[PDB]
Order: C-alpha cells, then structure tokens, then sequence
C-alpha cells in the first residue's frame, strides 16, 4: 500500500456522518470539508501528524502568498500529481527493498503480537485486567502505518534496547487547527523559507529516509547531519512488518 | 572583496531598445547597457560629444540587472507591453533645409508595471570611482528617465551601496529578492547566456555591437 | 557603416531600370518553399509582424499543399541524424522601398528535430490555434453576427507578447521522444492566457447591459473555440 | 462558518402562516430588521453574527416574495452546479430581458425590490443553495453572470 | 537650492476623448495591473507649446533674441583651437550680415559653418557662390536664432535645420504621459447622420469617458540657464512659472470643439528637488470612487507624499495648490489660496 497514491485517510464529513476513506489527493484538492475519524485521539494525532510531514516534504508554500493562497484553494489534481511524483518510491508500506518505516531482514525468535503497537492497551500489569482484548489482532494498512509512525515518534519505546525518538521520549506535539483537515495540514507546514533557514541542506547533511539509508549501528550521529525528511520520518528502531492476512476487519 | 552600487529603476512606463532603423521603435524585457550607460551619463553632465567622458565611463562601469515582480495587495502582477501610436507633424524631410512632411508616423514600444533593481561596479582600467557616481546619483545634472524622456520615476535612483565577491551576493541584500539576474560578470553556478546588441560604439553615433549577458535565474 | 578605416571607400553610384523576366522557380538552396495546388511555388517572405515562432514550421518542416525546406537544412538533416540544430533565420518586411520590420533569430532545436517535424508542427499550430481563438471571440465582441469597438488586435499583440515567452522555450528544450505533456501543459497555459486577455478586453464595456449581452455571446463562441482545442 | 442556505430554506417553508405574512410585508430588506418574526426565522442561522446579517436579509427578501415561488431543485448528479437564476428567470418564459437590464443596473436596495418582484412573476425552479451563495456576494460580478446566463439561456432556449 | 522642479497635476474631464491612436480609439495603458485611460506626453506637451499662453510669454520673451555681435570673444576662444581668426570673423560676419557664456547648441552649429568656410576657403569657393550654396542653413539658423526661449525650454523644432550633435537640443522640461488615477468605465457613442434630403440608417461609433488624470512635469533648471547663455536663476525660475501655469490650465484640443471637455485642473502642487520624482505610485493602487475620483484621488496623493516624500529625498520647498478641501497635506508643504500666488512662490525660490 501506497501513503501518496492509496485510500488510507480515516475521514468523516466536518458536519457529515458515515465515515469513508480517501486518499491523499482528495484531500488536496478536493473543497470537501473532512475530518479525521478513528476511534482513539491519540491515534488521530498521529494521523494527523504523519500527514504533516507528508506535505512539509512534497509541497512547502514558497511564500507567504503562496501559503495563503493554498489555504484557500485547493490544487489541481495535475498540480498535485506533479508534487508527488518524485516521493512515490518511498511511501510503500510492503515493498521489495524498501518497505516504509520498517527495517527489511530483521532477526527475531518470535512475532510480536500488533497490539505491541497501539499505545497503552498493553505494557503494564494491570492491563489485561482493565482493557478489552482483540484489538491488535488483525490492523488496516492505515491503521497500521499511522500506529507505526506513533511509535517511532510520541510513544515511549517498547523498552531494553529500542531507541526513542528524535525529540526524545514522549514528546508534546502542538499543531494549529484550521476549518478540515485540509486546511489544517497546510497550516502546519513551514512555508520554502522558513523550512530552510531552520534547515539549510547540505552535501554534509543526509536527507534520505530512514528505510532507504538505514543507520549504521553505533553509528554516532551529529544532529545537525540530518535533514529534515530523514529526520521527520527518523525511525529509532528495527521493525518488519509481517506478511498480511486476507480480507476481513480492523480490530 | 568588491565595491557595489545599487539603484532602483521604477516608474509607470520604461523603454529599452532593440535594433531599428525604421519608425517602430521595440522595447526589451530589461534595461540595456547602453540604456543604463545612457542613464548614468545623464546623471553625470554629459555632452552628447563628450566621446572622450563617454568612453571613460563605459570603460569603467559594469552591470547587473535584477527583474522585480510588482506585488500589489498580495497579488501578482505580471509585466505587459504598450503599443504607443505616436505621430508628427512638421517633421524634418531632410537632413538639411527647412522643408517637412505633412505627417510621419512612429510606433512605439513601452513597458508596464516594470521594476528593476541594478548593482553596478568598477572595472581594472576604470577612470572612475564609485563616489562620482553616487555623487551623481544623487544630483544629476541633467534630467534622468527610463528609456525615453516621457518616462520619469517613482523611486529614488540610489538604492544603496555595498560589498561582496558577486554580484548576486550584493543584490541579495536589497528586496524584493527571487528574481531573474541579468550580469557581465559571470557567476560559478550558471552556465546559461543571453545575447543582446547593447554595446554603444562611441567611436561611431549611434550604433551599437553584440554583446552577452549571464543569466541567473531565480 | 563599419567604424574601421579602410584604404579605399566608396561615396556613392550608378544605377538605371532594367527588366527581364525569369520563367519557372529556380531552386535556391537558402530559402524554405511554400507550395500549394489551385500548382503555386513561392519562397518564404515575412508578411506580417507574428512572432518567429509562427513561421518555424515553413523553416524546419518537410511536407509532401505542403512545404520544402531549404536544401541546406536537409542536408545537414541528413549528414548528421544524431546532431542538435541552431539555426539562423532573418529577412525583412517591406513596403515596396520602404522597411517596415527587420528580423534575425537563430532557433534552437534539441536532437530529434530531423525525424519528429510532426511534433514541431503540432506545437506551432496549437499556438495559432489558441490565437485565432481569442482572435474569433474578439472579433465577435467588435461585430456581432456590435460593441462598436475594435480590441481583438491590441489583444493579439498582448498574446504574442506572452507566447514568446512560451513556445520558443518549449521548442528549444523539449524531448521530442516524448513530448505529449510538455505539449498538454502549453496547451493549458495558452488556454487561460486566452480566458484572461478575453475578459482583460471587454473589461471596461461591461457597465452596460446591452454590452453584456454580446459580451456572453462572445464569450460563448471563445469557449466553443477553445474547447475544440482539447484532443 | 458559511451560512445553511438549505436549512433556511426548509424553514422557510414549514413557517407559520401568521409569521410568513408579518414578513412578507416588508418593501425593502432592512425593513425585516422592524419584524420580530424575522428574528426569530433566522437567529438559528447566525444571524447573530454581524458577518452574515446582510447575506441573510437578502435571502429572507427573496424567500419573502412567497411561501413556494422559489421552488428549489437539486442539481443532477452529473454536473457540478445546479440550475442558476438567470437561467430559471429565462426558463420560465415571464421574465424579459430588459427587466434583467435594469436589474444590474440599479441602486443598492432598489436591486434587491426589483428582483423580489420578478420573482413572484417568474416562480422559478432552480438550486436554491447556489442564489444564496450568489446573494452572499452580490457584486458587479454576480449582476453581470446573472445576465450572461439569461441571454445564453434565452438564445438556445 | 535644489536643481529640479517637480509639478504635479490632478485634473478632472467631463465626458470626452483628448486623445486617441490610429483605429479612433482612446490611449490606454496598464498601471497596477488595471487598465488607465492615457493622455500622450506628445499631446499635452504639444497642447502647451502651441498655445495662445507660450506663443505670448515664451515665444516673446526677452531672452528670445541671440544677438551674436555680443558672442564674439567667448565664441572665438571656444573655438580658437580649431579655426583661425579669420575664418571664425568672416563666418559671424557672414551670418549676421560683450558676453562671455553660450548656448551650446550656438557653439555646435557656429562650429559647423565655420567647418564649412573653412572648406570654401581651400577651393577658393566665391563667396557669392558659397552663399548661394548654403542659403538655406544660414535662414534656418537666424530663425532660431530668433527663438531662444523656446528652444530651451521645449527643444529644437522637428524641423529646425540644426545640423551638428550638439544641435540636438532637448528640452529643459519633460513632460510625462497622463494616466487616471483610477481604472476606467469607457463609453461608447452611437451616432447617424441625417440626410435631409432622404430622412426615411447607418450608424458609427465613438468612444470616450471621464476621467482624474495625474499630469507630471519637470524643469532642469540647470540646463535652462545654460541653454539661454548662462541666464540667472531668477529668469530660470520665471519660465517654470509659465510652464506651471500652463500644465494647470492647457488641455489638448482633440475633439473639443464637439466632447468639450475644458476643464482646469482642481489641484497644483510644486514641489523643489535634487532628484525629480514622479507621484504615480500614489495611484499604483488605483483609486475607487466615493462621492467622485477627484476627492479620493486628491486624498491618495496628499497621502503618499505624507508616507514617502521625506524618505525618497524630497526635501526642499513645496507648496500645494487646490480648489477641494479634503484632509490637509504635511504642516511643511505651504498652502495656496491662488494659483497665481503658488506662481509668484515658484518665481522667488520657494519662500
């Protein structure tokens, strides 16, 4: 499944009722008014989160007109498909060499189960008492992407050896809210020149994803060395997604 | 490293020649060399025969031209052209004598909402200084425009004054930026020229040789 | 005239009127050919004040009406298949004695211009298209089937003036191996440069009523034209 | 943030007979403001907003030219908008041209009569949710599309 | 002391067309991305020049006549590096049939015949036949010789029989073209003519409108004193005075006689300079109307100069005259109950 090109966006109507699911493209460029819909806030964070990054990396404003203007009208669907073309191979959640947000040939005794990856449903003893069972038993290709970004940025790590984030562990996050979850995407992307005057990018600084240049283990990192793709989908941990069951029901 | 000047060249019509010999008199995109040469020459108290002033100061001085796009309320407002129908009556058969055409015609071409940023610079073999022209700039002696004498201007033409290895770099200080840079001196990125007939030859009035611009784009 | 000194110059001369008459088309090898069956052959001559760009076609264009470029650039055709092409084009345009406009250009054609004239072709008749276009609309707006007002001239100007920047760059740096998009994508931009000096023109009439109703029935027969362009 | 023009709409229609006629005597839209009946049909429609209060006096005035003139009709699902004024004016074969004329023509407050009356002459059918957006804005734009649409309307038509 | 003269002009039309091209249509141009009704610098400057006013008070000044009796010592030692004595005495002589500065242009064409004798003189021309050969150069350049001001204030006629560089005599005032301050609603009137004879038609069409137009102006000072023999600034200043009143009450003459349209202009602002600047921004973002253009247009000017003058180096003196009483301009720009009086301040340096 593709992030940029696949229906993967939880959504439901700002007034509207029965929730569907989009892709990226009708979300930027369509005047519906959506907003996300899942079943846990934390969730739509992360949701929320990933498809800020997205668009900070595929269409930055390059002006403050620019940025207004987005704001207020939609793209074309050419404009978009122009925008997108070149991230394309990088957004696939399985794939043959580079698979998102996962590490590819990872060695592990055993599976961990999914609900591993949804934040507070198990972790402490008195979980299993507390929270209703099954809920990581069989996860959407959405579901899971979005759970996987959550984990490698605002959730604590799943312990001993698993790296936190790159803002640490369980960071705040604070975004502006806007009218949809358009308009609020957009509001949340630093325009072309505020994005490079806070990073400017560099032959030195490495500004490939994660997936596609692994880190070196032990490798001692300058901060300053990483770019602003690589590091808004910076992934501290070797993770691998298994291969996927049929059709049925996100849990 | 190197001293620059910077002027501003705005108003509400501009002319920048392109080889005519006939009634149709074109305009360009952005000022020309000899235009610009003209214009500081016009600052300077300069006598059409002065060819000795004339050479001193092409020899010395050298541009490059930035085109500002106008932002009005937040729009865009691109650059358009003018088509001026311009007649005489009473005008000259004759090089010599007193006798006239009824009526001529001309045409000719202006440019609209144009705004241009300029940083100039002195040459190895210059005869000059910058302060003359600063100086200059800011009390010419003869009366300064845009092209032609029906095009007067909106803006100072002293910007400021600076220092840098580029050109570009010199400009980069000076708002607003992003736009095209039109130089003599080459800059290590940009590989692209753009060919003009800007080069005055003094030795022979009115007229003029090829030349190359480096272009920068934005 | 050169502003060199020379041993020898020469102040003025003779000449006297002297007619013949030369039967048939000699086959010059310096000058495209125009032909079109009523046979007709004629040289290529600037006629009116267009862009260059609407003249490339008759320049580097073979076609068997039709067209026969000059014999230089079809050897050069020939001779190196592989070979990108800058190539000088100028002459003038005239009043019988009197100049009237001068022109020199020297277009730029990236490697596949020898084989792919087709794709040449289509760019420059998809910008005359467009023109005409705003042309016809215009012209409706001046007449009727009347705004009392002729605009479509000045506004073709304007148009001209914007295709410069559009089409030569296009054709100068284009991949000819696939060139349907580039193409799509001029065919958009000439689209609203149409919409846009349309309106930009009947923009000062449209105060009163009795122009807005042949103002709509211009814009109608603009957007039968322009939608007509989209294969 | 933009105003229900469909909710007004239904609201309109199921209004008590006594409230619909204490408004429908109004000669001129800021003449709603002296109607309490007024108030009360449009305070759920952010009339408490000052951003919306003009937009809605001029949809009420037009509304107010009868309880089923403007007989509403969703757009078919093929197109992207619906049936426009000018062309429903058109359609009904009552309203002439050179009323459309001194529509766009006229003064501020004058307009908004004028166009009440044909109206009640025309009862057209068209979307509803479109006029509305349309009276929102009522500018040189919307006077002049208006009058494009008839006469294109009227000539294949 | 500043070298410049800066007028600036706001005058309003009635319906009319001052000024059209060759398809009968008004002039146009695009200012702010919004189209402006437009009034040639060739029209109004000829509008100036050819009027009653010029003819009186520029065509018949004073300074008009260059009596070259007066011009000999300075002449012959601005030229004494290129011609003999003799030459130069014989050439004066032959032109006309104390002073220690000269017009230029003076210099360039007395340079040419003196060229001229000189190359006779080696073919021992007669000098009858000499005459006879440049009859016509000599008649030109005694009648511009008769029209001093003029030539300084305007320039050379377009036809003069000025031969040299120098000759080429531009004029001490440029003259901008007038836009509107605002964008523009064009009419169109529908005409026929009747025919008496036959009165059971054809119909043609003009169009025009009304319109606030910003006239710009400025005078060079400098090279007005040089271009009349070195001229005090005082007589300098007295001709700006003229031309100011002219900018404010001359108005093309197309289509007068039937559009009508004479109107004076409602504001008149002088303003001194070492740099001449247009206005037009003030109009960059064209004015909408409210109660008419000319308030609103008037307010837009008295504003931008407020938020720009000091900082684009206008300082120098400056007074403001206008027959609207909208919101007052800066305390340092001096007001004027009379166009004469803001004259009779241009004429004394501006105090």
């Amino acid at each position: 499944m593709n992030l940029l090109i696949d229906n993967w966006i939880p959504v439901r109507p700002r007034n509207g009722g029965k929730v569907q699911i989009i892709n990226l493209q009708s979300l930027y460029c369509s005047r519906d008014q959506w907003r996300l819909s899942l079943p846990r806030d934390d969730m739509e964070l992360a949701a929320l989160a990933l498809l800020v990054c997205i668009g900070q990396i595929i269409a930055p404003a390059k002006d403050d007109v620019e940025f207004r203007h987005r704001i207020m009208n939609p793209l074309t669907e050419d404009e978009f498909q122009q925008l997108i073309a070149p991230w394309i191979d990088m957004f696939y959640l399985n794939h043959a060499e580079h698979p998102f947000m996962q590490t590819k040939g990872v060695k592990a005794n055993d599976v961990t189960p999914m609900e591993k990856l949804l934040a507070g449903v198990s972790g402490a003893t008195n979980c299993a008492f507390v929270n209703q069972p099954g809920q990581g038993e069989a996860l959407c290709g959405g579901c899971t992407a979005i759970a996987l970004f959550n984990q490698a940025n605002q959730a604590p790590g799943f312990g001993g050896g698993f790296k936190s984030g790159l803002r640490g562990g369980t960071p705040v996050t604070t975004f502006v809210r806007g009218i949809d979850l358009r308009s609020t995407v957009l509001l949340n992307v630093l325009t072309l020149p505020r994005l490079q005057k806070q990073f400017p990018n560099e032959s030195h600084t490495e500004n490939q994803p994660t997936w596609i240049k692994p880190i070196k283990s032990n490798e001692s990192i300058p901060a300053s060395s990483i770019g602003f793709v690589r590091g808004l989908f910076w992934q501290p941990a070797h993770i691998e997604l298994c291969d996927p069951i049929g059709i049925g029901k996100c849990s | 490293m190197r001293s620059y000047l910077i002027l501003r060249l705005a108003g509400p019509m501009q002319a920048w020649g392109q080889p005519t010999f006939e009634g149709t008199r074109p305009t360009g995109r952005f000022p020309t060399r000899s235009g610009l040469l003209g214009l500081l020459g016009a600052c300077l108290g300069i006598q059409r025969d002065d060819t000795s002033s004339l050479q001193a100061l092409s020899e010395s001085v050298q541009f490059a031209v930035r085109c500002d796009e106008l932002i009005l309320d937040d729009r865009r407002v691109s650059v358009t052209g003018l088509r001026d129908y311009h007649t005489v009556l009473g005008a000259r058969e004759d090089y010599r004598g007193l006798k006239s055409h009824e009526t001529i015609q001309t045409w000719r071409e202006y440019l609209c909402d144009a705004s241009f940023t300029v940083a100039l610079w002195l040459t190895p073999h210059a005869t000059m200084v910058i302060s003359e022209l600063e100086k200059a700039v800011l009390k010419p002696r003869y009366t300064p425009y845009l092209g032609r004498r029906s095009c007067p201007l909106t803006h100072p033409l002293f910007l400021g004054t600076c220092q840098a290895s580029d050109p570009q770099k010199a400009l980069l200080n000076y708002e607003p930026v992003g736009g095209d840079i039109y130089s003599e001196e080459s800059v290590t990125g940009h590989h692209l020229k753009f060919t003009a007939r800007d080069e005055p030859m003094i030795t022979l009035p009115r007229q003029f040789a090829s030349r190359e611009w480096y272009v920068i784009k934005g | 005239c050169c502003g060199q000194e020379s041993n020898l110059r020469y102040t003025g001369f003779l000449k006297e009127k002297f007619t013949f008459t030369v039967n048939g088309l000699w086959p010059h090898p310096h000058s495209p050919c125009l032909v079109t069956v009523k046979v007709e052959e004629k040289f290529l001559a600037f006629t009116t004040s267009a862009p260059s760009w609407t003249q490339i076609s008759r320049v580097v264009v073979d076609k068997i009406n039709g067209n026969r470029v000059a014999a230089v650039v079809n050897q050069f055709r020939n001779i190196a298949p592989q070979s990108p092409l800058e190539l000088i084009m100028g002459g003038y345009r005239n009043n019988q004695a009197s100049i009237l406009e001068r022109r020199h250009d020297v277009l730029m054609f990236n490697q596949g211009w020898q084989q792919y004239g087709n794709v040449i072709n289509e760019i420059v008749t998809v910008g005359l298209g467009y023109k005409t276009a705003l042309r016809k609309a215009l012209y409706t707006f001046a007449e009727g089937f009347g705004a009392g007002v002729s605009v479509h001239e000045t506004a073709e100007r304007h148009f001209y003036r914007q295709s410069e920047l559009l089409i030569p760059d296009v054709l100068a740096n284009v991949n000819f191996s696939q060139a349907d998009e580039v193409i799509a994508d001029l065919r958009d931009k000439l689209h609203q440069l149409c919409e846009m000096l349309f309106n930009q023109s009947v923009a000062p009439y449209a105060h009163h009523p009795k122009l807005i109703s042949t103002l709509a029935l211009a814009r109608a027969t603009l957007y039968k034209h322009l939608r007509e362009l989209k294969p | 943030d933009e105003i229900d023009a469909m909710a007004l709409y239904r609201a309109w229609q199921q209004l008590d007979n006594g409230s619909c006629a204490q408004i429908r005597r109004v000669s001129e839209p800021d003449e709603l403001r002296d109607i309490p009946a007024f108030y009360r049909l449009v305070q759920p429609f952010g009339w408490e907003n000052p951003r919306h209060q003009q937009a809605l006096l001029r949809m009420v005035f037009c509304l107010s030219a009868g309880k089923n003139v403007i007989r509403h009709q969703d757009k078919k699902s093929e197109q992207t908008t619906g049936i426009s004024l000018g062309r429903a004016l058109a359609n009904s074969g009552r309203i002439n041209e050179r009323r459309i004329f001194q529509l766009i023509r006229a003064d501020r407050t004058a307009d908004m009569v004028q166009l009440r009356r044909l109206l009640t002459h025309a009862e057209p059918v068209l979307d509803w949710p479109l006029m509305a957006r349309m009276l929102t804005w009522w500018g040189k734009r919307e006077r002049q599309q208006l009058l494009e649409d008839f006469v294109l309307t009227t000539n294949k038509n | 002391m500043s070298n410049f003269i800066n007028i600036h002009v706001l005058i309003s039309h009635s319906p009319s067309c001052l000024n059209r091209d060759d398809m009968n249509m008004q002039k146009d141009a695009i200012f702010g991305g919004k189209r402006r009704v437009r009034i040639s610098s060739q029209s109004l400057k000829r509008a100036m020049r050819k009027s009653g006013y010029y003819a009186q008070n520029i065509g018949e000044s004073s300074l008009r006549t260059i009596h070259l009796a007066q011009l000999r010592d300075v002449l012959r030692q601005k030229l004494g590096e290129r011609f003999d004595q003799k030459i130069i005495d014989k050439t004066l002589a032959l032109l006309s049939g104390s002073a220690d500065a000269v017009t230029p242009w003076v210099v360039g064409e007395i340079a040419w015949f003196c060229e001229q004798v000189a190359k006779a003189e080696a073919d021992n021309l007669d000098d009858k036949k000499l005459l006879k050969v440049l009859k016509e150069d000599i008649a030109a350049i005694r009648v511009n010789l008769q029209q001093g001001v003029d030539i300084a204030l305007s320039g050379r006629m377009a036809t003069s029989g000025m031969m040299t560089e120098l000759g080429k005599v531009d004029g001490a005032m440029s003259i901008a073209h007038a836009i509107t301050t605002h964008q523009v609603d064009s009419d169109i009137d529908w005409f026929t003519a009747v025919d008496d004879l036959q009165e059971q038609a054809h119909l043609g069409t003009q169009e025009f409108s009304s319109g606030v137009f910003y006239r710009y102006a400025n005078i060079n000072l400098a090279q007005l004193q040089e271009n009349l023999g070195g001229a005090s600034r005082e007589q300098a200043l007295e001709i700006a005075t003229h031309v100011v009143h002219m900018l404010a009450t001359e108005v093309p003459g197309a289509k007068q006689r039937t559009y009508a349209a004479f109107n004076p202009a409602d504001m008149v602002m002088v303003n001194f300079s070492d740099m001449p600047l247009s206005m037009a921004n003030a109009f960059e973002k064209a004015v909408k109307a409210k109660d008419g253009f000319l308030q609103p247009s008037i307010q837009a000017f008295n504003q931008y100069w407020d938020r720009v003058a000091n900082g684009y180096g206008l300082n120098g003196a400056a007074a403001q005259f206008s027959l609207s009483d909208v919101d007052p301009i800066t305390a340092q720009v001096k007001q004027m109950p009379t166009l004469e009086q803001l004259k009779s301040w241009v004429r004394n340096n501006g105090e």
